[PDB]
RNA sequence: UGCUCGC
């Protein structure tokens, strides 16, 4: 729930009073079938290391 | 005149964090200035604190008195503080990557030849310890070849120097004690140490750890003092990583995967105690079963189905604590008691 | 000579307990000459040892023949006539413990040496006329040499 | 079903510490409010705030909690006698009998610095002292060992082996151990207590 | 635009939440027979106590599919076996267990146990060692009670609680207790009349 | 026997089921007695040798055969990181209107490697951030992104809509200062690869900005690592302590390493036999099978180390390690100095 | 000011030297390490890292007889320098040759 | 947002490689072969370019033009 | 929040800081690492003696 | 004042 990573497509026209964002996010090579069902590879909030 | 300096290394300064459970949740400590970020301090005294560097965040405090200072160093030093008032217990011991590093170290298997013995024992020598000789103890074997055993290697911290008075005596038994060997345990479990000389036995919790008496630092801390026992515990910090990252300590999935023999005895276990499950269902729902005293017939079943259930659950840990092999890092953790015990085994 | 035990001991066990350690061993030796039984933890990754073995063992103050007991330090590159060298497999120790027998409750006359090398346990129990220059806090060089 | 009934049981042990916290830090609150008024007097009577007396002596002996060596003693004799002769092994002085050894103490303990120690401690090193002497005595009568100091077997004397020396070193580390495990005078033994029963 | 450096808070993906203890050289780390030195090693006291053998399989799971291509599932109650992906790693010539030989980079020497090594998914939190670090001078004072303000963004100082005034008193420090609660916090001279009082 | 066992732990390295053994270098003076192990340089001049088993572009195999876990630990390091080059250090901006971050734009720009020759070059001294004519290296990128003024009528693809909408690393020019044009000829000074996506562009958007390089070494930061990956790995020896025939002996082949164990029918039935022990990467599937772990023998020689040295194209492999002993034989030279100067 | 020299005690022994080495790594302290612990009048060689912030190593040296513990710092450091020049020679050769034949 | 330029772990060029690699996805290769054909033995470089997202042309779709 | 117990028994203080904290081995038991940014705010009054 | 967090 505070993992840092992107958070939409307009994410650069967004202005919040704080924003993380993750230089080079990564998604994950172990991936849940929930996570293809929420589409959380296409926003990922990791790397991979 | 008065002079606002800044905080330069020699200053005592008070340490602590938000949630104080006893009084050894904040002591003063010596600042030395470091160009990171954050506040670092040896992890031994990590147990008064609770800190497990997760992001715990702790407070530094700065007396603006001379009388506070001293009063902070004196009363509040860390070295004059190593045990609680509770029980008399010493708190700031060896902790993980230390028991297991120095388990390792005491093992009867070690054997360093010249290089590496040396190169042991040099890496403690910094700070206060620039001063004083190195004093190589003579090889244990020396004909076919020449080695170092490793508990003459962890000796050497006790007394690193010839004029060094400490002289370390202690005998107690270990975690893994047999209670017959008397000092000859096959599993070599009987700690004895003469004139701070690692005679027998391996280094573990129950004697570097924090858990209670007969511990290596509280006996120095109760017969050489507060700075022996200081200087000894910062050698043991010093020495202890760099052997377990020259020697290598990893653990993987065919660590804690399971056996043949083991999978058969949790099956035919497992049948076993369905069997007597189904038994005693059979007994208390048509018929008349034993019923337990002080007790209802239901909670009779209640106990019995528990009992049989635990029965499995220790034969197939003892199963697999029997058909598991050395080295294995769970059960080398287990044994030093560092982290974990043969019930998180078992069950993992 | 500063030889204080010498004798000819043959194995009876290798490992009572199982494999415990990969390099070290407890062997369990008899000696033929007397009844001094020997329990010793030996190397055999550098020594090998069998259970039929027949070793002669001597324990000894100094590692000079010549009598001088100078050994405020050990040299390893030095060479000189020594008794190692008429021996294959030296250890250095201290005699930490001397224990007396238990089992006999009245009349005993069987002590027990218990030395360590390096935390490598040696037991040697016997007569006490046998054990005689053995004293605690004593430094001594273990001599093993197979035979034929 | 497994997974949810571990789930069940982390979070049984979560709520568990988490009502846990609160009451124990009310408790310690309160035990410490109630207890930081108490302090350890020069005349070792533990006096409150007011004068009024709470002990005549802290713990019907007076010794520190964080100086007790022991399981609640202040000295364990073996461990202390076993590092006497570890440290100070004196080559070159004979083994002493049971009688010898008996006077020897008694001898010692007479001295006017033996005086101002408890009476209770005395008692034990005297119980130990006879303990340990009839320890020699068995020792000798089972192999045959004469006090004159002429038996031929010298590691017979190497069994159970005690010097003047070493009894000496031993009774004086005792007494400066005993009295340096006393209740220092100013200390806040209240909230010591408080903290020691809320932790 | 921030680096990670000591005491940024990172996280595997299994509630292993950590803190940047100390950032080796590249020349530091150890090396495989490939050359492939790892980004960040890991503590393995952490399983015991904890049992994440999920960890475990779940880098077992993304070597085998880094070297094989694939993305594998660690489904809940499912996903891919152990076994195909020990078959995985066997095919391509690595270790069934992940567990490879490594020689240490600072002796040269290789290391007696074979370490562990894989592709975990590892996430950094929010929480930033720059945003949390804060160091308190004389500074402002509130009107009401002339104390330092709160927080950190009102420039305030860390508070001395009641049960850290129960671990002086029990110290027994009374100077330390007078100069942070007295003369270091709320300080003041006022002027009594010996008469009305 | 006895000595069988000190040659095995003196000169091979043993890899067993659980844990390896033998990974002390022994061989010193007094650690063995019926060996003399002092040093002797005509004895490690003789047993020495280097022999090449590969060369490319920008990739180096070698083979040395003598030298010690140290000095080649050692060598590795100061490829590594001790090795100095040539790598973007300062960036100065004009109007980026592009959507990657103007930081994480000049940290693409810095880990863009350099042709250029770093012993033609000299490190900058502390400050003076105007740069000289010998110590620094000047790229300009100018990227204007527009509109194709002839493309189709749907255009769905970016490449036919717009044109330089992805700035590779081709677009940089090296702009000379002073007399670096008459030193270095047309075309030596350039990005390596020349194909490196720095970011991508619209309509609209430019990138203007140059790029002040400088001399460093890797130790600094990693952008000035010359080599990608430089290794060494003990060259293996597999032995088998008897001959292994009939079926078992193919599954050796699927054991280990296709290419190490060959089988052949001298007498019309397969037995295996070590072909080339280089091949193998020691996977340690021979464990697996319970009746092949005692016929197997896995080894390491210690005193053989195949080096492995795949650059980042800078310079070539071989001047790469050259450049690493001559920084080895530099520090060696100026501790000597600095001792001879304190006695 | 790079390498400097420290005595065991206030006795200045030559016996027992600390060297210590600034801007240095294991690189060059483990190098120098091995050859100067093959030199037979060493009893003790050892290097250690003072802390991984700063770039220093530290260096202990004690000899056997009255060696001043100086004499095999210099030994060792031009062992070192032979090494490496035979080894680039060495490889220098053997590239040449390889790519001789190559062609 | 976009590919790195240099691996993480051992420092490969690996930017370079990155639309050659679309193409052999446009192409009839799969991941593992495509990965072995451009030259990725280690398996680091495997993960940077098959675990790697493009997110700079979804970001360039919100940017003004 | 009242007077004693938040302005009284526990009150706050300044000369004082909060910091995450990392683990460090090569230092003594009694001595913990600063960090330079906290040191030059954390001022100690010295008195100018002979 | 509210609330989400950090242990
Ligand atoms: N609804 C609401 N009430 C607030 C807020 N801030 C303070 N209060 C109320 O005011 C009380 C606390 O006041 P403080 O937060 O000390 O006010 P302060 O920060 O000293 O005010 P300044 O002096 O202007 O900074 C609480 O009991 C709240 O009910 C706010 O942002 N919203
Ligand atoms: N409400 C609280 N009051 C006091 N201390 C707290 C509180 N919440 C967190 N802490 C601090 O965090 C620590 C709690 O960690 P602990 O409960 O021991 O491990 P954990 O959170 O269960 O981790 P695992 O789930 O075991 O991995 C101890 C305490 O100093
Ligand atoms: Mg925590
Ligand atoms: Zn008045
Ligand atoms: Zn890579």
């Amino acid at each position: 729930k505070q993992a840092m990573g992107t958070i939409g497509y307009n994410q650069r026209n967004r202005i919040d009073t704080l924003m993380y964002l993750l230089a080079y996010p990564q998604k994950p090579m172990v991936k849940t079938k929930t996570i293809e069902l929420i589409e959380f590879e296409k926003l990922p909030a990791g790397q991979n290391a | 005149d008065i002079v606002e300096r800044h905080l330069i290394d020699g200053d005592v300064v008070l340490f602590n964090r938000q949630p104080s459970l006893h009084k050894l949740s904040i002591m003063a400590h010596l600042a030395r200035v470091k160009p990171h970020r954050t506040f670092r301090f040896n992890e031994c005294v990590c147990t008064p604190y609770n800190a497990d560097f997760d992001g715990d965040e702790m407070n530094l405090h700065l007396p603006q008195t001379e009388e506070a200072k001293a009063e902070a160093l004196v009363l509040m030093g860390t070295k004059a503080n190593l045990v609680t008032p509770r029980n008399g217990e010493p708190l700031i011991a060896a902790i993980q990557d230390f028991l297991t590093g120095a388990y390792l170290l005491t093992l009867k298997d070690t054997f360093f030849d010249r290089a590496k013995a040396c190169q042991i024992i040099a890496s403690i020598l910094v700070g206060k310890d620039e001063k004083i000789k190195v004093r190589l103890p003579p090889p244990t074997i020396l004909k076919p070849v020449t080695l170092w055993t490793g508990k003459q290697i962890f000796s050497v911290i006790l007394r690193p120097s010839d004029d060094n008075p400490v002289r370390a005596n202690l005998r107690t038994k270990g975690k893994q004690y047999c209670g017959k060997g008397e000092d000859l345990c096959a599993n070599d479990s009987y700690v004895t140490i003469q004139n701070s000389e690692l005679m027998s036995g391996s280094m573990d919790k129950g004697t570097l750890g924090s858990g209670s008496k007969n511990n290596i630092f509280y006996i120095l801390l109760r017969d050489w003092g507060q700075n022996e026992a200081a200087d000894a515990m910062s050698r043991l910090a010093r020495l202890a990583p760099v052997y377990l990252s020259n020697r290598g300590f990893s653990i993987g999935i065919g660590d804690v995967t399971p056996g043949q023999g083991l999978l058969k005895a949790k099956y035919e276990l497992l049948n076993a105690g369905y069997k007597k499950c189904d038994e005693y269902i059979e007994a208390l729902n048509t018929g008349k079963l034993q019923q337990q005293p002080g007790c209802t017939a239901e909670e009779t079943l209640e106990a019995l189905i528990l009992k049989e259930l635990s029965v499995i659950r220790d034969h197939a840990g003892s199963a697999c604590l029997r058909e598991l092999d050395k080295s294995n890092s769970p059960l080398t953790m287990a044994l030093c008691g560092s982290k974990g015990s043969f019930i998180n085994i078992s069950q993992m | 000579a500063g030889i204080l035990f010498e004798d000819i001991f043959d194995v009876k066990d290798i490992d009572p307990e199982g494999k415990k350690f990969d390099r070290v061993s407890r062997l369990h030796c008899e000696s033929e000459s007397f009844k001094m039984d020997l329990i010793l933890d030996v190397n055999i990754q550098i020594y090998p040892v069998d259970l039929g073995d027949k070793f002669r063992l001597v324990i000894a103050s100094t590692l000079y023949e010549d009598g001088t007991l100078d050994d405020g330090e050990y040299n390893p590159t030095d060479d000189r006539p020594s008794r190692a060298d008429q021996f294959e497999y030296v250890m250095y120790g201290k005699v930490y413990r001397i224990e007396g027998d238990e089992t006999s409750t009245e009349a005993a006359t069987r002590l027990s040496a218990y030395v360590s090398y390096g935390g490598l346990l040696m037991r040697l129990q016997g007569d006490a006329n046998n054990l005689h220059g053995f004293e605690v806090d004593s430094r001594v060089y273990l001599l093993m040499k197979k035979l034929a | 079903t497994e997974f949810f009934f571990h789930t069940m049981a982390g979070r049984e042990g979560l709520v568990d510490t988490a009502v846990k916290t609160a009451e124990t830090g009310y408790m310690q609150r309160r035990l410490v409010k109630s207890l930081e008024d108490l302090c350890s007097q020069y005349d070792l009577t533990v006096r409150s705030s007011t004068g009024d007396i709470i002990q005549f002596i802290y713990g019907g002996d007076g010794l520190d909690p964080a100086a007790m060596e022991g399981k609640d003693e202040p000295l364990e004799f073996k461990r202390v006698l076993d590092n006497i002769k570890a440290v100070f092994p004196c080559p070159s002085e004979p083994a002493l009998s049971k009688n010898e050894l008996i006077l020897t103490t008694e001898s010692i303990m007479k001295k006017s610095e033996f005086l101002c120690c408890q009476d209770s401690f005395l008692q034990e090193i005297k119980k130990f002292i006879k303990g340990v002497s009839e320890k020699i005595k068995k020792t000798r009568d089972k192999y045959g060992i004469n006090d004159n100091g002429t038996t031929e077997p010298r590691v017979l004397y190497q069994l159970d082996r005690i010097t003047p020396t070493q009894v000496e070193k031993f009774l004086e580390t005792c007494r400066d151990k005993y009295m340096r495990a006393q209740m220092e005078p100013g200390s806040a033994v209240g909230a010591l207590c408080a903290q020691s029963i809320g932790e | 635009t921030r680096r990670p450096e000591i005491g940024d808070k990172f996280s595997s993906r299994h509630g292993q939440k950590g803190v940047c203890g100390l950032i080796v050289p590249q020349e530091d780390m150890p090396f495989c027979d490939s050359g492939i030195c790892p980004d960040i090693i890991m503590n393995p006291h952490g399983f015991p106590s904890r049992m994440t053998v999920g960890k475990l399989i779940e880098l077992l799971a993304g070597k085998a599919g880094v070297l094989d291509g694939r993305f594998h599932y660690g489904t809940a109650f499912g996903g891919s076996k152990v076994k195909d992906v020990c078959e995985d790693l066997v095919r391509h010539g690595y270790n069934y267990l992940g567990k490879d030989y490594v020689t240490s980079g600072i002796t040269g020497e290789p290391l007696e146990a074979y370490i562990y090594f894989g592709p975990v998914y590892y996430q950094k939190l929010k929480h930033m060692v720059l945003d949390k670090m804060h160091a308190r001078a004389r500074g402002p004072r509130a009107v009401l009670t002339r104390q330092p303000t709160e927080g950190r963004s009102r420039d305030g100082g860390l508070r001395l609680g009641e049960m850290e005034r129960d671990c002086l008193i029990g110290y027994g420090a009374s100077m330390l207790l007078l100069e942070r609660l007295m003369i270091s916090s709320d300080a003041f001279e006022v002027d009594v009349c010996g008469q009305c009082g | 026997a006895a000595s069988q066992a000190v040659e095995e732990m003196r000169s091979r390295v043993v890899l067993g089921e659980f844990g390896v053994r033998n990974v002390h270098t022994t061989d010193f003076p007094g650690n063995y007695s019926g060996y003399d192990d002092a040093w002797d340089q005509d004895r490690f001049e003789k047993n020495f040798r280097v022999d090449v088993v590969h060369m490319d572009e920008n990739s180096l195999e070698f083979d040395m055969v003598g030298i010690d876990a140290a000095i080649a630990n050692a060598f590795r390091r100061i490829l590594l990181a001790e090795v100095p080059t040539m790598a973007v250090e300062k960036v100065l901006v004009y109007n980026n209107t592009s959507i990657v971050q103007d930081e994480i734009l000049a940290h693409r720009l810095g880990l863009i490697p350099i042709h250029a020759d770093p012993r033609l070059f000299e490190y900058r001294n502390q400050g003076d951030e105007e740069g000289t004519e010998i110590d620094t290296l000047q790229f300009r990128l100018q990227v204007r992104c527009t509109r194709n003024p002839h493309a189709a009528k749907d255009s769905s693809d970016p490449n036919e809509l717009y044109v330089n909408h992805k700035v590779y690393t081709r677009h940089m020019t090296w702009i000379p200062l002073g007399n670096q044009a008459d030193l270095f000829p047309e075309g030596t000074i350039r990005p390596v690869h020349d194909d490196i996506l720095i970011a991508q562009l619209r309509p609209g958007q430019e990138i203007d900005l140059l790029m002040h390089c400088v001399k460093g070494i890797g130790k600094d930061h990693a952008k000035f690592s010359p080599v990608a990956t430089a290794s060494y790995r003990l060259l293996p020896d597999i032995t088998l302590l008897e001959p292994v025939e009939g079926e078992a002996a193919e599954e050796l082949s699927r054991c280990f390493s296709p290419g190490v164990i060959e089988v052949q029918e001298v007498q019309g039935k397969k037995v295996a036999r070590v072909a080339n022990p280089r091949l193998d990467t020691f996977s340690r599937e021979i464990f697996r099978n319970e009746k092949l772990k005692k016929v197997v023998r896995l080894a390491r020689v210690r005193d053989h180390y195949i080096f492995s040295v795949e650059s980042t194209g800078v310079l070539p492999p071989d001047v790469l390690v050259s450049e690493a002993i001559k920084v080895l034989m530099g520090k060696c030279r100026r501790f000597l100095d600095e001792l001879d100067a304190v006695q | 000011k790079t390498a400097l020299e420290m005595v065991q005690a206030a006795g200045t022994d030559r016996h027992c030297v600390t060297f210590v080495l600034h801007e240095e790594d294991h690189t060059l302290g483990n190098s120098l390490r091995y050859m100067i612990m093959k030199n037979p009048e060493v009893e003790f060689c050892g290097y250690t890292t003072t802390h991984p912030s700063e770039s220093k190593i530290n260096l202990r040296i004690q000899t056997r007889g009255t060696l001043p513990a100086v004499e095999p710092f210099q030994r060792g450091l031009n062992e070192l320098m032979n090494v490496c020049q035979h080894v680039l020679d060495k490889f220098e050769a053997s590239i040449k040759d390889y790519k001789d034949q190559k062609a | 947002m976009i590919i790195p330029v240099r691996c993480f772990t051992c420092g490969k060029i690996v930017g370079n490689k990155w639309e050659a690699y679309l193409g052999l996805l446009q192409a009839e290769y799969t991941e593992g072969d495509a990965l072995d054909a451009l030259g990725l033995k280690r398996y680091c470089c495997r993960r940077m370019l098959l675990a790697h997202v493009d997110l700079i042309e979804k970001l360039l779709n919100y940017a003004p033009l | 929040q009242g007077r004693f117990r938040g302005n009284l028994s526990g009150k706050r203080v300044d000369f004082s800081g909060r910091t995450v904290i990392s683990p460090d081995p090569n230092l003594r038991i009694d001595e913990v690492a600063v960090p330079v940014h906290v040191a030059k705010i954390l001022t100690f009054p010295e008195k100018v003696n002979k």
